[PDB]
DNA sequence: ATATATCGATGTATATATCTGACACGTGCCTGGAGACTAGGGAGTAATCCCCTTGGCGGTTAAAACGCGGGGGACAGCGCGTACGTGCGTTTAAGCGGTGCTAGAGCTGTCTACGACCAATTGAGCGGCCTCGGCACCGGGATTCTGATATATATATATATATA
DNA sequence: TATATATATATATATATCAGAATCCCGGTGCCGAGGCCGCTCAATTGGTCGTAGACAGCTCTAGCACCGCTTAAACGCACGTACGCGCTGTCCCCCGCGTTTTAACCGCCAAGGGGATTACTCCCTAGTCTCCAGGCACGTGTCAGATATATACATCGATATAT
């Protein structure tokens, strides 16, 4: 039982990420597409990590599954575990 | 008696790398000079990365390497950026840069 | 009653740091990042040496396979610097046998 | 008198110079955790997550979005603009290859 | 009488519709073979090449250049132009990640 | 004993490759940069293929070495050898 | 007597895939059901690509599959194009796809 | 006086083609392309199954590793169609033993 | 004065022979795949526990949401020179076809150095605890920019003045 | 009365100056994370045995390189015209900066409880070895779909004479 939580990724959060990316002015329709793109990226990574958790016969998606799911997509994550 | 790392003059472990090459099923017969060569290459790469990280730490007036220092050291260099292009560093940053068009005109 | 024996390159990275910088410490997360970097370089070079072993209908990984893997993976100055480093380390191994 | 009010563009430059030099998590932790659990319950119901898994997803998502915004900014400056628009994002995702 | 001369743009569209339908290698074989031998003799003197290696290099180079021209054309249409420019090529190679 | 052979990559051939790419008009400065880009791509692929050649104690470059060099860079080539 | 590819109802060989999994140094031991599962997946992927290539060859009134028919069959399909992303088909071609801006104004 | 044996999937691809399209042939270059495609699919699934068996501290590639590797690499409807095909082939094997 | 229907012309695809080189099919054989027994070791099943995850409550508080004034950027339009397409004639150079030849690739026999394996042992590495110094936080001063403003500064003009 | 020159004055603009926020930097305190020490434990090391994979040469055969000649198709350069990219201007709208209000995230503490990791037993599933035999691959031959040539119907593109 949940709600629509993609509205929780607020307008200042996308604003701060875009400032870190280094942009000066942001159009008003950036935010909806940024939410859609983030949802697509998470539906890739989370699906691969959940498959990794399925194969181990576990229920806790650990950090290693997320690192391997990111490594399979060519976005290697140094940091957690390794 | 004498460990193979000390005999080869390195500090990365030779026996552990030999075990990981044998039991990481890369090929059937892992040779003798292979773990020494691999440990030397890995030790050189770590020495280069830690030297640039220590330079970035001294330039930032800190005496302990944080992940931002590693991000700065890797991306301020060019050939390490070619090596580590596809990797992101956790709790790192981006290089401080901005395009000249966005800067206010004088 | 410990949990498990976890294997890591932390002591060796600290020894390399104290040769390079005698007075610079390192945080835990930076050590974990560097451990991941060392293991990623290891898996890259080992996978390329395995590919070179299979490609020539050979069944071993000698020093030449790892030298060629370093030449394929490492770009530019790093490639020949690491090849010279590994060559003098293998020479120092064999002469001390 | 009138208050000391900045021109449009100075505060954006200051925020660029500030957020590029600090390394915090720009997205809040709890709404991202709720978003991750909402997406993850579609595949396998009744899952559990470590804190480090949600942290790894947050660092990866922020890094991917910052790289995408960098390429979107270069697309916008290429079209003789300073304002990033959605068509810059579809151009960047098309050139990168994520638009299947 | 005045000759029947096509407008600037019709012959270009016909060549687009013709070369997208064809299959054959557009670059001539012998100058590409000379180029491959010139580049290869820097790494190792007195090299030999199989014919299938040179045709593999030609097919790979042609496919890479055609894909780069598709991305460059998308960049050019993005900036309200129909003429591709060198800055479109640098933008496409920068977003692709090929800029060393 | 050679010459300057990058001018053999001829402006009609860049034009035909761009027609296959789907381009209506070509600027006059595309050709020099296209020669430079092709030279960079060949200097990568031929270098990796020649390294594959010198590993195997061979003095000729087979099609398989070029396929392995292209597969290493991400441009997987079905066709020749495989 | 009965070969394992005929026993499982497939056409791709089970024994050859078992050998290539065995002395392809992927793992120390290989289970019995793994070559059959892998041969079935490989046969399904081949049958799908030959189905679309035969359709594309019959669309151009040719009774022999050339590389261009395979090129059309892969890039017209959605999941097959997503799977073979970086794959270059030799002596293939490109899809006929011209942008609407480049078309002449009527 | 033959030179060497060359192992290839050509006759198997021809059998699958004649069970799919009974009146359509295939060129030699198309056979080489699909030989390369079949070998590339085999290499991808075998490498992912090896990596999956290694990450769980397991030492046997069973059919479950192949199923999870197929669900990882293949996108969309191809994944579920391939795992249904593989499951009924393994079931036919076990019944016909 | 501008949109509309002819019509000359140019490229495209179609019909049909042909001849052809590439593909489908018959044959040996030898190589790898299959049946059967051994033997052993990896992996599933059962109980434990404790570790970590989830759920809930309170609380200050930083931050998001909303609204408003306005300034600067995006978009549309006009103008225009230029840079590129298109066509034509010519000449260069690639494609093709033989021919030698010769250097390098593959097979083969052998034998030699080298890596797998087993057992014992010990020295290095990892977990746990302490203790201490580098980093985090807070407050004040200096600085370093940004924004609005008075000053003077060049420019167009209307009248005074000199000449005819 | 007509024509030509000069200059104070009003006006739109470059520039030094002054005030206001934001940020850096310095210092004091404290706090918590990293370095160092100690015990355990496990895996690297060494010696001897043995199988085997890879190096040396030598033979052969095959395919890659160099050369020559014919042909002819494509590139190169020149000329001309036109459509398009750049640039300026007007405007209009749409983000941005700022202030007030509310609210939901962060932090911390506590309880329950579900599942990940551990240990042991066993069992069944797979490697190894042998040994036979069917399948697949190289090779040679028929044969048939496809490329090329000549002729032709037709889509279509642009220049133009006409209607409202």
């Amino acid at each position: 039982v949940l709600r629509d939580n993609i509205q929780g990724i607020t307008k200042p959060a996308i604003r701060r990420l875009a400032r870190r990316g280094g942009v000066k002015r942001i159009s008003g329709l950036i935010y909806e597409e940024t939410r859609g793109v983030l949802k697509v990226f998470l539906e890739n990574v989370i699906r691969d990590a959940v498959t990794y958790t399925e194969h181990a016969k576990r229920k806790t998606v650990t950090a290693m599954d997320v690192v391997y799911a990111l490594k399979r997509q060519g976005r290697t994550l140094y940091g957690f575990g390794g | 008696a004498k460990s193979r790392s000390n005999r080869a003059g390195l500090q990365f472990p030779v026996g552990r790398i030999h075990r990981l090459l044998r039991k990481g099923n890369y090929a059937e017969r892992v040779g003798a000079g292979a773990p020494v060569y691999l440990a030397a290459v890995m030790e050189y790469l770590a020495a280069e990365v830690l030297e640039l990280a220590g330079n970035a730490a001294r330039d930032n007036k800190k005496t302990r390497i944080i992940p931002r220092h590693l991000q700065l050291a890797i991306r301020n260099d060019e050939e390490l950026n070619k090596l580590l292009s596809g990797v992101t560093i956790a709790q790192g940053g981006v290089l401080p840069n901005i395009q000249a068009v966005l800067l206010p005109k004088k | 009653k410990k949990r498990k024996r976890k294997e890591s390159y932390a002591i060796y990275i600290y020894k390399v740091l104290k040769q390079v910088h005698p007075d610079t410490g390192i945080s835990s997360k930076a050590m974990s990042i560097m451990n991941s970097f060392v293991n990623d370089i290891f898996e890259r070079i080992a996978a390329e040496a395995s590919r070179l072993a299979h490609y020539n209908k050979r069944s071993t990984i000698t020093s030449r396979e790892i030298q060629t893997a370093v030449r394929l993976l490492l770009p530019g100055e790093l490639a020949k610097h690491a090849v010279s480093e590994g060559t003098k380390a293998v020479t120092k191994y064999t002469s001390s046998k | 008198k009138k208050p000391h009010r900045y021109r449009p563009g100075t505060v954006a430059l200051r925020e660029i110079r500030r957020y590029q030099k600090s390394t915090e998590l720009l997205i809040r932790k709890l709404p991202f955790q709720r978003l991750v659990r909402e997406i993850a319950q579609d595949f396998k119901t009744d899952l559990r997550f470590q804190s480090s898994a949600v942290m790894a997803l947050q660092e990866a998502s922020e890094a991917y979005l910052v790289g995408l915004f960098e390429d979107t900014n270069l697309c916008a400056i290429h079209a003789k603009r300073v304002t990033i628009m959605p068509k810059d994002i579809q151009l960047a995702r098309r050139i990168r290859g994520e638009r299947a």
